[PDB]
């Protein structure tokens, strides 16, 4: 029942917030991490390495036991886990000892060796052979190479320092290794790359030192150069309108009084006589210059928005219409007016001089198919030696700011029609010499009134460096692969007769107090923002086949879904705005097409999405470690496989020929009592379903009856976590006899069991050392403090 | 620690004796707690006290809120102080004249003249004299005009002084009203002596009894003389009514209450039956018996008086409050919220859309230094907050010659609005406008019928600029006042409301067409009722003034440093601030969430939510209707086709057309439909309507306090200067009085009252008025004076004073109205008391701040200071200085007039002729004939001879082309924006003109870049407005209308047809609006008489030297032009 | 059949279709667009019988 | 607009048919015109007065 208003901030605080941090550039040392062992021997020269679950997650499909799903899952989620711990780090960091005059530097990296002794159960014979094995790990030295055809091609140092651990460990190990330096480069690269994509010498870039060179420095998977802007065209209609209109606080009119008073001093008529150009000004206001001049800057850039005149005339004319046409038509450059503005301006004026011709016949006749061919024709005729009006014209300005910029520059006009000096621009010729007066339906217009108005709507001549520099700002900071996109919203290019004569008749131009780095800022924010979701989509949602291009409406819901959520991330504000606001105009699915249509050009997907379907493999090929089987088999007098009873003493695992197998579990659950009795009669029974199993490992001192196996109440349930028990045959007691007493007097007549698993045995201690690779910061540091321009030198 | 909330029982205060029990101390315990029922043991409110005192003398945090509460002293009170307290806030007593004269000099001088036409009338002398006499002593009025103020001092009683005017009022009531007709004034005398007794709890008592005998008051009718009008097209606001014929008709007007007759009839019995049982037995047979009397009245005859003369004895008591507090107490809690998120996110739609469309527009944003200067125009009550460091008023000043001539000198400050222009450069630089539980002062206002307490909002100066400049061209598009079908129609916020045809034409019409039918319900308290859905209008009003604003948000927090949008984000951002008003016992704050008072857009969210609503209620009403219509109930072929919604602030109407009228029954059918679907539709979040509170049903209409019933207006008055409120009458000057003493009265008689009585009642006490002091200098003004402001007794209510003057001749009359100027003018030497600049400086930034571009520079434009240094350029804020200061000395500036108007008897001066009848105006060849002689007028309750002006030259209208200058030059100053500089208004051009006369006015204004036509045509304007009357403070500041005068068409359309055309050519306009005027006053004087005049030459051997006077005047304007002097 | 299976209906409100007119349309006051005033002036609670 | 034939199976008695779709929209979303889209015409709506 109570609501508290929020103050909305402003654009340029929305983009300065979002360059503050978060930003992979900097990267920070790191180690690997340890997994549990427990490794133990038997009898001499056999020592095993017992699988140990790491990682307690996975879940079960309970729809079609699928296998496929399941492993997927596990992968998945390990993945995102194991993600979270290298974000911005690369593995440098291990434990040496030293290399002082004794044997070269050597690693103790895995568990101590001298814990062994213990943990193992060495006689004095195989203790001898520990210190050879310490004193022969030594470090060796390799180069790799880095870095694609788009970048630099470095080169790195790496080292390969042995450990003692699990196979499984070292395959991690690789797996992260390949993970994490993904997309690496050198600075003496990067630098090479922006002094290139930089080619103004008047910007010079910070020179590296001998040390900085060879730095190690992460760069983004595909550069943003104008291709991607390019693909922009279908709607950057609206980002031009919207970045126009937040940079452009403020117009340099000058007041009308003073119009109105530099007018009255020209005009020759007496203070009493009444003039209708005098009393028409006079009904005008500038309060509506600045979104004039918006428009007018907008119809600068892009060559298709040509500002459309909406006029308040049908048939008739008016005294005033007449005076802000002359205006228009001596004011505002032709160039920045559709081809319909022009004839009816032309038409207007050419009523009053032609001899004959009127206004309505003249517009009845015509056809607004083909008026760009009367605009000329009438222009001509308004250029011979009978009639002389000058027509405002502008030119192109090829100026540049200096500013660091990844996207090329073009041409725009100029919103006035000076030429960088005070005298205005015109067609024709800048005379004013007519044949007769001005008639139309009445209201003549004097011989010298036209010449005085001419007087006075030259520029000020004055503001010439503010009338400048706000072009020059915005010249060089928007792309020029957007001047050639449509227009989708009709609005932006409309305005009427009037406020457009008031711009023309003050002489207003547009200005700015900002800088040209926040636009370039909000630029790059918007192909950052772009480029977000493309990514996103070729990384998740991109396939060819199954539901394509032709599919029900239902199922777009679902894949706009994923859109929606990076769209509103803290950071993506400005493109939100602008699709929540222009909907109507710019629906959601060509949105959709166009982002897909980006996304299949080019684009890295991510570095997770090859790495989930690499361990995806690994996840299919041990399913101990990972705290899952399948295929559990129920069975009474079951039998020992005796390949296993070398190592454990007693053990759930068993070899018998399965029959009759169940399809998966929750049916032999509920199927009845004294039913499954008569499976279990003819034979072994199997159920196929995946379970999550834990592994408990004994010795021969203690034991854990947990024994869940089987509830009986009116029928034989299984359960949800089977844990099993094994119990270690250790060189302490291993010529003993276990009576296998303990193990079926917890039990019940019907057994569960295991069909197969998985260890590893080793026959010589040498077999226990593996690899990994390392980064070598004393060759190849790590980079601190990015490239920069120099500026405040102190 | 504690305070009192008093609800019902004793909200208003009453006639008690300070004597009886005062019972000096009192323990509050006796009553009850508010909040918890559980936690009122005193014994446990103490033993608490002893065990919290005990752990504390161990040592213990002790909540200090929770401590003192157990406390038993704090329930401590002395009830002498409190009701004393209670009746100074409460109370007000400034009227026009002591009641002592009046008690005196209408019941023991004059009292042969009031008995011997009404008898009926001994019984208040009755009352009053044994009420002097049983008691006696404690009857007091010793008045305690201490500085300029009369504040009374209760003694025996607390509402001893109501009870005498509630005494004095009911005889000026019955006597002014002619009722002629048996038990009417009967039942005004029982309903008097029933308000006898209590004079403030017994009005609110009696008030429901009076307004449901408004409601009815003509359902069982015989007779009702329908007035017919021509067809009026709802749907154009602009659209005008014009009478046509009568039509004698016996139905009886469909209202509603025909339903609901026995629950009011119940209800206002119980009401009476109430008032009665505390009374002194009053024979409720005989109120019960009479008061069905009412409603079996007819529209006939001096039948229409009565409607009108019931409203003004229901403010028989003057300006009562009720307490604060208790007000804010209840008015919060009757408001339910229960109900779904659909409709509220219909309400933002559409609030947000209704914005939308009306800020794009091509209307120009007045600048911050022209806005400022309007705010000080606009003295809202809560928005003036004057402050002077010290204003030494060490003006000498003659003092009574009661032995010898002394000169004095007193300082005094402040006194009038003080703009704290000087500290305008803080608030146009640095002042964030950004509300964070601040605290500032409440008012409080009185109305008339004691209804209950206004509480007015006041706001910072800074919240006021930003919040004028947002909603500058919302409020312009719905203030258009000219609209022609636009989107806008739906506003009537633009209307002159000064009169009733021309402000409210569709009411009367919709009263008197039978295809139409009005829904006129009223709500609750609005404001209180949105403080739970201000959170999502404001939020619409928020973003939709982002749209179709080019500029974009940018973050600022200064004044004149911010964009458009910006002051929206800062501005519309809820969280109100915190109120601190003054009570009874201590002094309480508050917060409250909703559309507040004193906020820049009140009336504008106001009419924005009352449209919103109305139509989510039409919506689910049209369902209804065609859910009845497939059953059998209202029948098909019962469909409207135009429906038009009008709102005005809180009060809104209902219009919709029909091509077959639905029968009686139909009506009553829908009616019920429409407001049940309103109180579920659109009440369910807060707002409530009631059919039993406003005059829905068909064949009448009823506006804001105007209504109209078979086409006859039924207007209210209930308009009291004798007792006025929030007033200084008693030290008010001559002219103020005269000014006052002549037109609230014309408003009386005006909507209804008889001219003979009421000014025979007025003139029985223009002597006990009128009574100056001078320092031992006592007058006594006679008849004669009214004379010189325009007025004749023998003529009706009309402003005949051109042709009284030039008669003024003769037959005396020459000496008032010199007396008046006398009294009045010499406040131009108080004009010309200019203050300069000298005690301080500051950064005095605003001169530079204020500036309108020049011809003359600076050095010319008038060569001497004589009128160029007072209307300078650089000089607007010298100039407006002291332009805005003249009341505070002026109320000492009349009191030494006071010497000179004396000295002026005492000498020869005075009794000179007039400048007016010098020059000779007047025509020839005047053709004249009879009156039309028919009574069918709207306006029944004015008597029969302005009726028959009426008909024959129709209803007035547009209200422009009638003259009336003090309105004229104000539209035309309106119309003319965007050219105007920057200090201008009425009052600036009327003081110019007084000061430079004739030349110097166009001399200064010719040179400040105006154009000459429409100059010179306000400029005759402005002297047919000074030769229309004289100056009167009051009057030339807002104005006031000639009613009679305005309301029959006697405008320049037809004017011109009545002035034969001229052959010469086209005459100057500084004449032409004279003469024409002097023969709109002829002809509004003959047609009283009985004859009309349709044919007039111009006399043109008079015009001829009228187009001399340009001929060498215009040489003079040029000549000084030829010279650079 | 069809009145007695087809229980309710799905609309937008008339305020939201306004309001998208006004952003479609973005015309000044004082012109008579007599668009927006005919459409400014409906109601759309006669909907399940159509 | 256009015949729409999509039904889910289910055990039934009677005949099935095919029915206009009363929404102006396509299976894909795409809206379905007769003639031509993208209205645009080269003059102004000139009724007697209006």
């Amino acid at each position: 029942l109570d609501n508290v208003i929020k103050q909305i901030e402003a654009l340029s605080v929305i983009v300065n917030r979002s360059e503050k941090a978060d930003d992979a550039q900097i990267l920070g040392p790191n180690t690997y991490k340890q997994l549990l062992e427990h490794l133990f021997s038997p009898e001499e020269n056999v020592y095993i390495l017992l699988p140990i679950q790491a990682y307690t997650g996975g879940v079960i499909d309970r729809r079609d036991a699928s296998f496929s799903n399941f492993a997927y899952s596990i992968a998945s989620k390990l993945m995102m886990e194991l993600s979270a711990a290298t974000h911005n780090k690369i593995f440098t960091d291990y434990t040496r000892i030293a290399a002082s005059a004794l044997g070269p530097e050597i690693s103790t990296e895995g568990m101590p060796l001298f814990s062994l002794i213990e943990s193992l159960e060495l006689t004095e014979a195989e203790t001898s052979r520990l210190p050879v094995i310490q004193d022969s790990m030594v470090i060796q030295k390799s180069t790799a190479t880095v870095g694609n055809a788009q970048q630099g091609i470095s080169t790195i140092n790496i080292k390969r320092v042995p450990f003692v651990g699990s196979a499984f460990q070292q395959v991690i190990d690789q797996l992260l290794w390949e993970y994490s330096t993904t997309s690496l480069t050198t600075k003496e690269q990067r630098r090479q790359r922006i002094t290139e994509m930089v080619n103004d010498r008047r910007i010079m870039i910070q020179k590296l030192t001998l040390a900085e060179k060879p730095q190690v420095m992460r760069h983004v998977t595909t550069e943003i150069n104008n291709d991607l802007f390019f693909k922009m065209s279908p709607v950057a209609q609206l980002y031009i309108y919207h970045l126009d209109r937040a940079f452009l606080d403020g117009v340099g009119f000058t007041p009308l009084a003073e119009k109105q008073q530099q007018l009255q001093l020209q005009l020759k008529t007496n203070i009493l006589t009444a003039n209708l150009i005098r009393s028409a000004i006079n009904g005008m206001n500038t309060e509506s210059n600045l979104e004039v001049a918006i428009k007018m800057m907008q119809a600068a850039q892009l060559h298709r928005a040509s500002i459309e005149i909406a006029f308040p005339m049908n048939v008739s004319l008016s005294p005033e219409i007449i005076v802000q046409c002359f205006i228009v038509w001596m004011s505002i450059p032709e160039q920045l007016l559709s081809d319909r503005s022009n004839f009816i301006i032309a038409a207007v004026i050419w009523a009053g001089f032609s001899a004959d011709d009127s206004y309505a016949d003249i517009m009845r006749r015509s056809a607004r198919a083909s008026d760009r061919q009367n605009y000329d024709i009438i222009k001509a005729a308004l250029s011979s030696r009978k009639f002389k009006l000058p027509r405002a014209s502008t030119t192109l300005f090829d100026e540049n700011e200096p500013v660091v910029r990844r996207y090329q520059i073009g041409r725009v006009y100029a919103p006035f029609p000076v030429d960088r000096y005070g005298s205005p621009v015109y067609s024709n010729c800048t005379k004013v010499e007519l044949a007769s007066d001005y008639n139309a339906e009445g209201f003549t217009i004097r011989k010298d009134d036209f010449r005085a108005l001419q007087a006075v709507l030259r520029i000020d001549e004055d503001r010439a460096a503010d009338m400048f520099t706000t072009l020059r700002i915005m010249i060089s900071s928007i792309p020029a692969v957007w001047y050639d996109a449509e227009v989708v919203h009709y609005p932006h290019t409309a305005v009427e007769l009037e406020q457009l004569a008031a711009y023309g008749l003050t002489g207003a131009y547009p200005r700015t107090n900002h800088s040209v780095d926040t636009i370039v800022k909000t630029v790059n924010n918007i192909s950052a923002t772009y480029s977000t979701i493309a990514q996103m989509l070729s990384t998740i949602d991109l396939d060819p086949t199954r539901y394509g291009t032709s599919e029900s409406i239902d199922k777009f819901k679902i894949a706009w879904e994923n859109v929606e959520s990076v769209l509103n991330m803290e950071g993506n504000d400005f493109v939100k705005t602008i699709m929540y606001a222009y909907e109507d105009n710019f629906p959601k699915k060509d949105f959709y097409m166009m982002l897909k249509q980006i996304a299949s050009d080019g684009q890295g997907a991510h570095p997770i999405a090859a790495a989930i379907d690499q361990l995806r493999t690994i996840v299919y090929r041990e399913p101990e470690r990972f705290g899952y089987i399948d295929s559990v088999i129920l069975t009474h007098n079951p039998d020992v496989d005796t390949a296993y009873n070398r190592f454990f003493h007693l053990h759930p695992i068993v070899t018998n020929q399965p029959s009759n197998t169940i399809k998966n579990a929750q049916l032999w659950n509920e199927m009845r009592l004294e039913q499954q009795v008569e499976h279990i009669k003819a034979g072994p029974v199997r159920i196929i379903g995946p379970f999550h199993v834990t592994y408990n490992y004994l010795s021969e001192e203690e034991d854990m009856p947990a024994t869940s196996h089987i509830i009986m109440k009116d029928n034989m349930i299984l359960n949800d976590h089977l844990t099993f028990n094994f119990v270690k045959r250790e060189r302490r007691n291993n010529k003993k006899r276990v009576s296998s007493f303990r193990y079926k007097a917890v039990e019940m007549y019907v057994a569960v069991r295991i069909s197969r698993f998985q260890l590893e045995v080793l026959r010589d201690l040498h077999d226990l050392v593996r690899s990994r690779t390392y980064l070598d910061v004393s060759k190849s540091p790590l980079a601190t403090t990015p490239i920069r321009v120099v500026e405040y030198v102190r | 620690d504690f305070n009192l909330y008093v609800s019902g029982g004793a909200s208003r205060v009453r006639n008690i004796d300070m004597s009886t029990l005062p019972t000096s101390i009192n323990v509050l315990d006796h009553f009850e707690l508010y909040g918890d029922a559980s936690m009122k043991e005193y014994v446990r409110s103490g033993e608490w006290y002893g065990l919290l005192r005990e752990i504390e003398q161990e040592g213990m945090t002790v909540n200090e809120s929770e401590k003192v509460f157990a406390n038993p002293d704090t329930y401590v009170l002395n009830v002498k102080k409190y009701f004393l307290r209670r009746f100074q806030q409460e109370i007000a007593s400034t009227g026009m004249t002591p009641l002592t004269d009046e008690l005196l000099n209408i019941m023991f001088v004059h009292w042969n003249i009031i008995v011997t036409a009404e008898p009926k009338l001994q019984v208040i002398k009755d009352d009053l004299l044994k009420y002097y006499s049983r008691y006696g002593v404690d009857a007091t009025f010793d008045y305690n005009m201490k500085r300029s103020e009369m504040t009374v001092v209760t003694r025996g009683h607390l509402l001893a002084h109501k009870v005498l005017e509630c005494a004095l009022r009911i005889v000026e009531t019955i006597y002014t009203y002619d009722i002629q007709d048996e038990t009417f004034k009967d039942i005004l005398i029982d309903l008097g002596r029933l308000i006898m007794r209590d004079p403030i709890y017994g009005t609110t008592t009696v008030r429901d009894a009076t307004t449901v005998m408004k409601q009815l008051m003509y359902t069982q009718g015989t007779q009702f003389r329908r007035i017919m009008f021509k067809k009026y097209d709802y749907s154009n606001f602009n659209e005008k009514l014009v009478l046509k014929g009568e039509q004698m008709t016996n139905e009886p007007p469909t209202l509603l209450a025909t339903t609901h007759y026995e629950e009011m009839d119940k209800k206002r019995i119980d009401a009476l039956i109430k008032a009665n049982q505390r009374a002194g037995n009053i024979l409720s047979q005989s109120s019960i018996e009479r008061c069905r009397y009412t409603d079996s009245l007819d529209l006939v005859g001096d039948a229409n008086r009565y409607f009108s003369a019931l409203t003004t004895l229901e403010a028989v008591a003057g300006f009562a409050s009720s307490d604060l507090l208790s007000g804010f107490i209840d008015s919060n809690e009757s408001i339910e919220f229960t109900g779904t998120a659909h409709l509220r996110k219909l309400l933002y739609h559409s609030v947000r859309e209704q914005i939308t469309t009306l800020n794009t527009s091509t209307v120009p944003r007045p600048s911050l230094p022209k806005v400022l200067l309007s705010s000080a125009k606009d003295t809202a009550s809560a928005s003036i907050e004057p402050l002077t460091f010290r204003i030494y008023k060490t003006t000498p000043e003659y003092d009574g010659e009661s032995l010898n001539l002394v000169e004095s000198t007193v300082e005094m400050s402040t006194r009038q609005k003080k703009p704290n222009l000087m500290k305008a450069a803080e608030i146009l630089r640095s002042t964030v406008t950004t509300n964070q539980e601040m605290i500032i002062s409440g008012g409080t206002r009185a109305v008339q019928g004691g209804k209950g307490a206004r509480a007015v909002y006041p706001t910072k100066q800074p919240y006021h600029i930003a919040g004028s400049l947002l909603f500058h061209k919302v409020d312009t598009i719905v203030n258009a006042n000219k609209k022609y079908r636009g989107v806008s129609n739906k506003y009537g916020q633009g209307i002159s409301n000064a009169i009733p045809h021309i402000g409210v034409p569709e009411i009367i019409a919709v009263s008197s067409d039978g295809m139409a039918i009005c829904l006129a319900l009223d709500v609750s308290a609005f404001d209180v009722a949105q403080k739970y859905t201000e959170a999502d209008i404001e939020l619409a009003m928020r973003d939709g003034f982002l749209d179709s604003e080019i500029s974009m948000i940018s973050g600022e927090t200064v004044l004149e440093r911010m964009n458009p949008a910006d002051l929206a984000n800062n501005l519309l951002t809820n969280t109100p601030p915190r109120y601190k008003y003054q009570t009874a016992l201590g002094d309480i704050i508050i917060l409250q969430h909703d559309n507040r008072s004193g906020v820049p857009w009140t009336g504008t969210q106001n009419d924005l939510v009352n449209v919103s609503n109305h139509h989510m209620a039409y919506d689910e009403y049209k369902k209804r209707v065609a859910e009845l219509q497939r059953q059998g109930k209202i029948s098909i072929d019962v469909n409207d086709k135009h429906h038009i919604v009008r709102v005005f602030g809180d009060d809104s109407t209902f219009i919709m057309t029909y091509d077959e009228p639905p029968s009686a029954e139909e009506v009553h059918l829908m009616c019920a439909t429409f407001v049940e679907s309103y109180q579920d539709t659109a009440g369910t979040l807060g707002f409530a309507i009631n059919a039993r509170k406003g005059m829905i049903g068909r064949y009448g209409s009823e506006y804001l306090k105007n209504s109209a019933i078979y086409g006859n207006i039924k207007s209210v008055n209930q308009v009291k200067f004798r007792g006025s409120e929030k007033s200084a009458s008693y030290h008010f000057g001559v002219s103020e009085k005269v000014s006052m003493i002549r037109d609230i009265t014309d408003l009386t008689i005006t909507r209804g009252c008889d001219e003979t009585r009421k000014w025979k009642y007025n003139l029985m006490m223009l002597p006990v008025d009128l009574t100056t002091r001078a320092g031992a200098f006592r007058m006594h003004n006679l008849c004669s004076i009214m004379t010189g402001v325009g007025k004749m007794y023998l003529g009706g209510t009309l402003n005949n004073k051109l042709i009284a003057s030039y008669h003024g001749s003769s037959f005396g009359w020459n000496f008032d109205d010199n007396l008046i100027k006398t009294a009045n003018s010499i406040g131009a030497i108080s004009d010309s008391s200019y203050d300069a600049i000298s005690t301080k400086i500051t950064n005095l930034a605003d001169f530079k701040d204020s500036q309108q571009r020049i011809t003359r520079d600076i050095i010319t434009s008038g060569r001497l200071p004589q009128h160029l240094n007072r209307y300078g350029k650089s000089n607007i804020l010298r100039h407006i200085l002291a332009s805005a200061a003249m009341g505070p000395l002026s109320q000492i500036e009349k009191n030494v007039n006071a010497y000179n108007v004396v000295m002026g008897i005492l000498n020869g001066k005075l009794e000179a002729p007039t400048v007016l009848e010098r020059l000779n105006m007047g025509f020839k060849y005047v053709v004249m004939s009879d009156l039309k002689q028919d009574d069918y007028s709207p306006y029944s309750c004015q008597g029969l001879q302005y009726r028959r002006m009426l008909v024959h030259w129709g209803l007035n209208d547009s209200r422009i082309t009638s003259f009336d200058p003090k309105g004229k030059l104000q539209h035309l100053l309106a119309k003319n924006s965007q050219i105007l500089p920057i200090h201008f208004d009425i009052e600036f051009v009327y003081r110019l003109y007084l000061q430079a006369g004739t030349m110097g006015f166009l001399q200064v204004m010719s040179y400040y870049q105006l154009p000459d036509t429409l100059t010179h045509e306000m400029l005759a304007a402005v002297v047919a407005l000074e030769l229309q009357l004289g100056n009167d403070k009051y009057a030339v500041d807002m104005g006031v209308y000639s009613s009679q005068a305005g309301q029959i068409r006697i405008n320049d359309a037809l004017m011109d047809s009545i002035i034969q055309h001229r052959r010469g050519p086209p005459l100057p306009i500084i004449d032409r609006t004279l003469n024409r005027l002097l023969l709109h006053t002829y002809m509004l004087m003959f047609g009283l008489m009985g004859k009309s005049i349709d044919s007039t030459k111009i006399d043109p051997t008079l015009s001829w030297r009228a187009i001399l006077e340009s001929n060498d005047q215009r040489i003079a304007q040029l000549s000084e032009l030829l010279t650079a002097v």
